[PDB]
């Protein structure tokens, strides 16, 4: 019944060791040299969502102690209570005693410590340094402003840069090795550009386009399948809509917008982002154009975030683009 | 299948009451030898290990080794809603599912069938108690409880020092200190009051007061507590049952000095 | 399996002479320690300048071997409510101890800014009455959070940020004691990214030393990630909108920084922007706060930061 | 015992009343009061003295910290041969423990005083108690109510000492006990003490820097003594050559109160070109952070009650007030978003800038009148008290009205006034029969009739028309209502 | 039964019961149907305009996966009436996620393909606070072998 | 260095049990003749003093007089650990920063030491030189505790009248006592020597806490003077324990 193949691709391909963590080479190398030399100071991982922080720290805990990491290592994620009455009793008692199985330094992993109250961090500020020669703290976080400056200073800061194109490409190749599948180069480029650094969105849309093949053993995943699985607008009709808005008149521009956004069931929130990304490359010969072009589009996006209407906002986008592309003449 | 019919009802209640408020989630392994269990504290400092053979059970039938994970709060809730005069039977199907606790009176037909949904605890079965201990001792439970709950009012740490035919419990706090020194002696008229000591090296090590106060709650089961101490090893506090034994593995507190 | 102590702890000064902080206050504490008549004192300053270590070396030098029973230190991990400050602190205040003539019992209340006002109220008289035997010493980070009477009874001792000279001196001492290959450019980069923080500087030193061996500008600027607020300060002062947008894209967004952190850092930087006038500062803060409110509702894309920068440029340019 | 180990503040503490520098009139008045307390007790405290002091049993000491309040209260009791009973913040004070421990010592006699000295006739009040309640402000654990109740049923001199008098929690002490105010002393009182200390410690002090020493620490003499003691260990010459560093490094960061914070943030001197770099914006935000509970209310209360001085060319006062109010509304929106769900506390400094700093900077100038207290705190309480009555009336009339609690107040009550009140004016005491047949229809009572009349505003004001009808119809209406059964 | 479905508005009278009656979103129902033969059902996040088929397709997927017998014992539903706070999402949701899947009966096992995991559906997650969603992270991450989460929303930005 | 050894710890246990509620700190003087200790109430209305001679000690050794300032709550907590069958010893070294209370078992090898940290109290040792009291009476302690328990349930103030060899305890409840000397039962022989008619008034809780000591002595000696605090004396096998209670304002 239960096996490794039932897990979703988000977790099925979790890096077991540090060797299976691509991208963050400049941090994995330093961590491996830390654990090799014998010294491992208080760490603080800080990175965007889905970069490899938790996987890296779990692989490190496995490498240090053994194949049984969740035995002498404490782990306080956001699922457990982490009030001041917890950092007083539990963390202090764990940091004040020895291990039960072997003789080594203890590891405490405070995952997502940005969700801790200021009093809890202020209490941890002294217990993190009172017992140093026996335990080590690892603070994982995504927002580096929730942490107080004191706790932020006591830990060595390691930033997890978003995965570059080469790392995601290597991971895609490794996944395509284990799973019988074929993926097109232009589809690969589209997937990389849609990833936005997120390693989880990659595997999610990959499982989706694999499921939408009807025979995931012979036919290759083309760009159309990827664009359909997430409903993202293809660059083709996106550039077509932008050109029709910039050049044509009002009636035909509204008609072609309503025809493109109804041919595949696109969303205006994605069209706005696509048009912004395509139009950021233009060379506007004035500063007053870009100011309005960004302000009105951001206002329309914030209004879409509340879901007022659906066509009034589209015509508002059209009008904002047209009125912004008027100071040029 | 798994069918374990006890002789009485309050036996399992008293057995669970030893580590009621000490551990939260346990996992009973049932085999042909008997029921074994081991569970780590919330702070991963002490471990409760219970072994009950087929001697305390009125009837026992287990074909293949089964593992049954469950929380102690719901288990205590189920044991509390049963009258202490019934007969208790643990029942498990072929595959490990919700365990069936069945209370059946001996005079009037009262079938109380409660279900308990299992938790999915990772089966990290641990193997301790094969380490040669430096010092072993045994003394009545009442004396240990008195000494520990008297020393707990002065501090939060307790230093146990086993020296040449001497046992020393030392509490050092803010308002004062306290030192209880006992010596091994055996009586012929009362073999249960004797304190036995077998040492190889003098051992001095500290523990917390909260964990000791939680451990001594198991003194309601037996009357002769055994203590095994060793440097770089968890202290073993053993209560001997009529069929098995309940042992607490406590972690010593290191000294900065 | 032995784990070596960190460079922040292995080289923690155990002698008041090894402190490289403010020379005047350290000399005052040194003379007090050699004399012994230590009065109540509050030590406050930026995080990571050596306040706690200074007061701890002071206590160790003042009490010597009696440090085990003469000092009662209460940190934020230990309880500091009304009950403890009324019972245990008082019982330690009246504790009869035979110390050398010119010595006194010391109470180290670290992180004083976290205690409740009632605790300090109850502590006032407990400190004032037994001045012949107890000399309290507070060490916090925000002196404003302490009630007025407690602060007035003690002699205040402010602490300023560590200048680059002191940091470079301590860094050279550490390198000489650890036999590490280094260059001047690497040390200057470490000091520049340390933003005047001894602990952060030593941690970054140990990190780059263990990571690459040679302390050169490339290694530190590779694995130290030069401080955030400076890049944001450089972004908000660009001439044209395109340069500021390119800075935000390449340095902040592409390097994996959350939008909420960028907004908060920009707000904090504009809070202390002494170059521009007051009205422009207030309007920029208002627009940054509007963008912050927009971010907190969930929408936090790059377009919001771009529009924020566009609004700041429209405001500053006219 | 030791003489050097002392903290420079107990070896130099005033051992006699002629050494308390500053506020001679206050300590003299208190001494005369404690002396004539017995004579006023003989008259049952019902005969005011020359200064109107004999009508009060308990004394109250308030003033800035570090002036000699506790010192004076101890010396005045020691000089008259009394016995000193002193309770402070360290002791647990609550109505239970206060009625337990010190209530018995309120009207009892001293047990230790009887053995002190009785052979010679020094005074007859050497066996009585003087209970000194110090630091009344700190009552975090019956802190002010029971102590105020002690001021009336007392039989011994009761001296109370606090720091700030106008705090809302200690209001009961307003007229139940005599109070005296201790002011910040000048530079002429402590100058002789400081020079005599400088003479007795072999370290130079210029008589010209003592005024700056008193100015940098506004009114805390103990702070001046500690400042001198801390610096006299390495430097024995304190003159005009290093006074700037001392005055800059030993400043006092006192917390500002709702009046002072408004007076400071509304002053047109900070937002000038020179003051902008002497008092930066970070300090302005910290000023809000001192008290984020009353500063926005204070600013909204008195932002348009001043004469500005930062008015831009062309901009008048009305436009500046309008912009200030717009920013006030935005800060209100931010505050509502903060104190709503999701507990968004990271948005506090934006509220500090929008609600307080911007409207202040827009209308920053010289204040015309005085700092007025905020009015919204009372208006909201009145609105809630009225909404409770409106809800009660609506749920009483729900059986027949079939209207929300809102549509009833706006519409129904105008006609209910004509139906209920008008017959009592145009017809007199014979309309008592008609009016009742109305209210029994809507299940009203005398209590609802008392409340309905209070709602009308504008031209229709009933709180004055009620006093116009005769009192006999008032006394007959309640009787007729209480007599008949519903 | 039939008289019950007759005595209700047309909204509930024609609510799709399987994955074939939902003829609106062919891009998602295809994956949800392909999941049937496989077992790797990922954590789902349905988002879109009001009245589109999310709550009506997740129930159909559940009915087709487990069946009318195991459905009431193999899923948890927190939509809007339950108290979805930080304490509840820390205690109850975690207890149900970290829980052993029930034993499928022979009838259910023979007829419907029973996967080895339960289903926790948090309907209209845009009403939860930020701390609750933050606590949901590792709770949904570590017990991914016996529990899969399905969120539904009208505004994706509201979710952290 | 002082060393005292009692024959049984229950004596000192009851001694500290008598007055552990009226005060919190006590200064034990230590001379060659014995131990004397007086402590003033925190409200300074009631004073408790006690003197124990060398007859109560199985062993006594005091080379130089020492003053021991100690708390009662902590000392009671420490004494609670001991059992009534252990011999108790007080040990103190020169410059007594700590005091050792040692419980030794005769028939068992269980020795238990407890160190207590002393307090630095302002030892304003006031003299207890004799003042001639007008009325001196002796009455069984149990009857006194009972009657004060009866009067306390009515009000807080209690008036005491010694007039014409008659005793009046009034609660504003009244109980009237006449002196009866019986040869058969001397324990109930209420004696009274009066010089002037005595009129005093006291509070409730002071009497309630004084009668808590009505377990060391079966008879209490109560001494009254119109302008002096009342004295409540309880005898011991070796010493004696006396309370001094301040009067009330006259109305
Ligand atoms: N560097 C990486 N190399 C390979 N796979 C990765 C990498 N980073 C993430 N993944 C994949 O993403 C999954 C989840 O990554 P995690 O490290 O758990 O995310 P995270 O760092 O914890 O970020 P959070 O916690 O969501 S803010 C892993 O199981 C991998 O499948
Ligand atoms: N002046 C200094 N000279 C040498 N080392 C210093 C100095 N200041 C700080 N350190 C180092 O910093 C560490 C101790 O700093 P702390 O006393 O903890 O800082 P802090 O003043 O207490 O500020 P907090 O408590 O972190 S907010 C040790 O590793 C010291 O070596
Ligand atoms: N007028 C004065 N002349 C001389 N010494 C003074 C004077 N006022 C205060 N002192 C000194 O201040 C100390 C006494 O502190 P106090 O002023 O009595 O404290 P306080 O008035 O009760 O204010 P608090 O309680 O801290 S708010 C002693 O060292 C005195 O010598
Ligand atoms: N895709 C669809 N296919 C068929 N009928 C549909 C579809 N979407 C909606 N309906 C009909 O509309 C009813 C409501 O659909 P629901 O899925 O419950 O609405 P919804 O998606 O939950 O929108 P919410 O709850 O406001 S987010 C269903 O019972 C059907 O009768
Ligand atoms: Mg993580
Ligand atoms: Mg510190
Ligand atoms: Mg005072
Ligand atoms: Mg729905």
């Amino acid at each position: 019944k239960r096996s490794k193949e039932n897990l979703p691709w988000v977790e099925k391909y979790r890096p077991e060791t540090l060797d299976e963590v691509y991208g963050q080479n400049e941090v994995i190398t330093t961590v491996r040299k830390f654990v090799d030399e014998g010294k491992l100071p208080h760490l603080l991982f800080y990175g965007p969502p889905g970069t490899g922080k938790t996987s890296t720290i779990v692989a490190l805990a496995r490498e240090i102690y053994g194949k049984n990491y969740s035995n002498m290592v404490l782990e306080l994620n956001a699922s457990d209570d982490r009030g001041i009455d917890v950092v007083r009793n539990q963390i202090k008692d764990f940091a004040s005693t020895r291990q039960i199985f072997s003789k080594g330094f203890k590891l405490i992993i405070l995952d997502e410590a940005d969700a801790m109250t200021n009093a809890a961090q202020n209490a941890l500020r002294r217990v993190i340094e009172r017992y140093t020669k026996n335990t080590r703290f690892c603070v994982l976080a995504n927002y580096a402003h929730k942490l107080t400056p004191a706790l932020l200073s006591r830990c060595t800061r390691f930033r997890f840069q978003p995965l570059p194109q080469e790392a995601i490409e290597r991971r895609i190749a490794n996944v395509l090795v284990h799973e019988k599948l074929k993926l097109s180069p232009n589809a690969e480029k589209a997937l990389i550009e849609l990833s936005n650094g997120d390693m989880r969105r990659v595997l999610n849309v990959l499982q989706s386009c694999k499921a939408t093949l009807d025979n995931p053993d012979e036919d290759e995943i083309s760009d159309d399948v990827i664009y359909e699985c997430c409903g993202a607008p293809r660059p083709s009709d996106l550039k077509a809509v932008l050109k029709s808005i910039l050049e044509d008149d009002w009636g035909t521009a509204h008609y072609t917008l309503n025809k493109v956004r109804s041919a595949k069931g696109l969303a205006l929130i994605d069209l706005i982002e696509g048009i912004v990304k395509i139009l950021e490359d233009y060379e506007l010969q004035n500063e007053e154009t870009r100011v309005h072009l960004l302000t009105k589009l951001a206002d329309i996006e914030y209004s879409i975030s509340k879901g007022g209407n659906d066509q009034i906002q589209g015509s508002a986008v059209i009008g904002a683009i047209k009125a912004s592309f008027e100071n040029e003449t | 299948m798994l069918e374990a019919k006890f002789e009485e009802a309050s036996l399992f209640k008293r057995i669970i009451d030893g580590f009621k408020d000490c551990v939260q989630l346990v996992n009973f392994q049932c085999k042909e030898d008997g029921i074994i269990a081991q569970a780590v504290d919330d702070s991963r400092v002490l471990l409760v290990s219970l072994e009950i053979g087929v001697e305390a059970f009125q009837e026992y039938r287990c074909d293949h080794p089964v593992t049954l994970g469950m929380d102690l709060t719901s288990l205590s809730k189920i044991l509390r809603c049963g009258n202490n005069t019934d007969t208790l039977t643990l029942i498990a199907d072929n595959t490990p599912d919700s365990i069936i606790l069945l209370f059946e009176d001996t005079k009037k037909d009262r079938i109380a069938e409660y279900s308990l949904k299992l938790m999915d605890i990772d089966a990290d079965f641990l193997k301790i108690e094969e380490l040669q201990y430096d010092s072993t001792l045994s003394l009545p439970s009442s004396e240990f409880s008195k000494i520990v709950r008297d020393l707990s009012q002065l501090s939060d740490s307790i230093n146990i020092m086993i020296t040449k035919e001497t046992i020393k419990f030392v509490a050092d706090g803010d308002i004062g200190s306290g030192s209880v020194i006992i010596k091994p002696f055996v009586d012929m008229e009362h073999p249960e009051t004797s304190i036995k000591l077998e040492m190889d090296q003098p051992v001095d090590l500290t523990f917390g007061a909260k964990y000791l106060l939680d451990i001594i709650k198991g003194s309601s089961l037996s009357d002769r507590v055994g203590i095994r101490l060793s440097s770089e090893a968890p202290a073993l506090f053993q209560f001997d049952l009529k069929s098995g034994f309940l042992q607490f593995f406590l972690a010593p507190k290191f000294n900065d000095e | 399996l032995s784990l070596q102590l960190p460079w922040v702890e292995k080289y923690r000064p155990q002698v008041l002479s090894d402190i490289v902080g403010n020379k005047e206050t350290i000399d005052r504490l040194q003379q007090i320690a050699k004399d012994g008549n230590m009065p109540h004192m509050i030590i406050s300053g930026m995080p990571g300048i050596g306040k706690t270590t200074s007061v701890h070396c002071l206590a160790h030098e003042l009490l010597g071997r009696s440090y085990a029973d003469g000092v009662l230190e209460l940190n934020a991990s230990d309880d500091r409510g009304i009950d403890v400050v009324r019972n245990q602190i008082k019982h330690f205040a009246q504790k009869k101890l035979h110390l050398p003539p010119g010595k006194h019992k010391i109470v180290i209340l670290d992180e004083a800014d976290s205690m409740t006002a009632g605790a300090q109220q109850a502590l006032r008289r407990t400190m004032e009455l037994y001045s012949n035997s107890t000399r309290f010493a507070f060490a916090c980070n925000q002196s404003n959070k302490i009630i007025e009477p407690l602060q007035s009874r003690c002699a205040i001792l402010r602490y300023s940020k560590l200048s680059d000279e002191d940091v470079l001196k301590r860094l050279l001492q550490i390198i000489k004691l650890e036999d590490v290959k280094y260059t001047n450019d690497g040390l200057e980069a470490i000091i520049f990214t340390a933003e005047g923080d001894m602990r952060q500087a030593i941690n970054n030193l140990q990190s780059t030393v263990a990571g690459h061996g040679l302390v050169n500008a490339d290694n530190v600027f590779k694995i130290v990630d030069s401080p955030h607020p400076l890049i944001v300060k450089k972004m908000l002062l660009a001439s044209n909108l395109e340069d500021s947008i390119q800075i935000l894209r390449t340095d902040l967004w592409k390097k994996g920084y959350s939008s909420i952190d960028i907004v908060t850092t920009s707000f904090r930087v504009t809070k202390n922007l002494a170059q521009v006038k007051e009205s422009v500062r207030l309007e920029m803060i208002k627009e940054i706060g509007l963008t912050h409110m927009r971010i907190l509702e969930g929408v936090g894309t790059y377009l919001q930061l771009a529009s924020m920068l566009a609004k700041i440029h429209k405001l500053n340019n006219k | 015992v030791r003489e050097e180990d002392k903290l420079w503040t107990v070896k130099y503490a005033p051992t006699n009343l002629q050494q308390v520098c500053g506020n001679k009139g206050s300590v003299m008045k208190l001494k005369n009061w404690l002396a004539n307390w017995e004579n006023s007790k003989k008259n049952s405290f019902k005969h005011a003295g020359k200064d109107g002091s004999g009508v009060f049993r308990a004394a109250m000491l308030y003033g800035p910290p570090g002036i000699g309040k506790t010192t004076a209260a101890h010396l005045v009791a020691q000089e008259l041969g009394y016995d000193i009973l002193e309770q402070n913040a360290s002791d647990v004070r609550s109505k239970t423990l206060l009625n337990a421990g010190v209530k018995n010592a309120l009207d009892n006699m001293s047990v230790v005083g009887y053995f002190k000295h009785n052979e010679e006739a020094q005074n007859l009040n050497g066996k009585h108690f003087v209970i000194i309640m110090d630091e009344v402000d700190g009552m975090s654990g019956g802190g002010v109510g029971q102590l105020a109740q002690f001021c009336r049923k007392t039989s011994t001199p009761l001296i109370l000492i606090c720091n700030e008098r106008n705090l809302p929690k200690m209001r009961p002490f307003d007229r139940v006990c005599l109070d005296i105010q201790f002011r910040r002393p000048d530079a002429n009182s402590i100058k002789s003490r400081l020079m005599t200390i400088a003479i007795r410690e072999k370290f130079k002090l210029d008589p010209n820097v003592i005024d700056r020493l008193i100015q940098t620490t506004r009114g805390d003499i103990r702070q001046v003594i500690n400042l001198l003691s801390t610096i006299s260990t390495t430097t024995k010459t304190i003159n005009h050559e290093n006074i700037n560093e001392i005055s800059k490094a030993w400043e006092k960061n006192i917390a500002l109160k709702p009046f002072d914070i408004a007076h400071k943030m509304l002053d047109g001197q900070i937002y000038s070109d020179i003051g902008s770099r002497n008092f930066t914006l970070n300090d302005k935000i910290a000023l809000y952070f001192d008290d984020f509970d009353f500063t926005p209310l204070m600013i909204q209360e008195n932002y348009l009650s001043t004469r500005p001085s930062v008015l831009k060319p062309g901009q008048s006062h009305l436009e500046a007030v309008a912009e200030a109010a717009n920013c006030i509304s935005l800060g209100d929106i931010v505050e509502k978003k903060i104190r709503s769900s999701e507990q968004l506390w990271s948005l506090l400094p934006l509220h500090a800038v929008l609600s307080s700093v911007y409207p202040a900077s827009k209308v920053a100038g010289h204040m015309a009148g005085r700092i007025n207290f905020t009015a919204w705190l009372g208006q909201n309480s009145k609105s809630a008290k009225y909404y409770r009555l409106l809800q009660e009336i609506h749920y009483h009339t729900r059986l027949g009205t079939s209207t929300d609690k809102i549509g009833l107040r706006l519409d129904y009550l105008p006609t209910f006034r004509k139906r209920l009140l008008d017959p009592f004016l145009k017809q007199g005491a014979d309309a008592i029969s008609s009016v009742i047949e109305v209210m029994d229809d809507y299940y009203l009572t005398k209590e609802d009739w008392d409340s309905i009349m209070e709602f009308f505003v504008g031209p229709d004001v009933t709180t004055a028309i009620i006093k116009k009808i005769p009192a006999t119809v008032k006394s007959g209406f309640t009787r007729k209502y209480n007599s008949m059964t519903h | 039964a039939e008289q019950s479905l007759a005595q209700q508005p047309w909204v509930e009278k024609y609510r799709p019961k399987n994955l074939d009656e939902v003829t609106a979103q062919d891009h998602a129902v295809t994956v949800l149907k392909k999941t049937l033969k496989s077992a790797n059902l990922p954590h789902m996040l349905f988002y879109g305009p009001p009245g589109t088929g999310k709550t009506s397709t997740i129930l159909a997927l559940t009915k087709e996966l487990y069946g009318p017998d195991l459905m009431k014992s193999r899923i948890l539903e927190l939509n809007a009436s339950d108290e979805r706070g930080i304490s509840i999402v820390r205690e109850k949701v975690k207890n149900f996620a970290r829980l052993t899947v029930s034993k499928p009966s022979k009838h259910d096992l023979e007829n419907y393909p029973c996967p080895p995991y339960k289903i926790i559906i948090l309907d209209e997650a845009d009403s939860m606070t930020a701390d609750a969603q933050s606590a949901l992270r590792r709770t949904m991450e570590t017990y991914s072998g016996v529990t899969r989460f399905c969120l539904i929303c009208n505004y994706v930005t509201r979710i952290i």
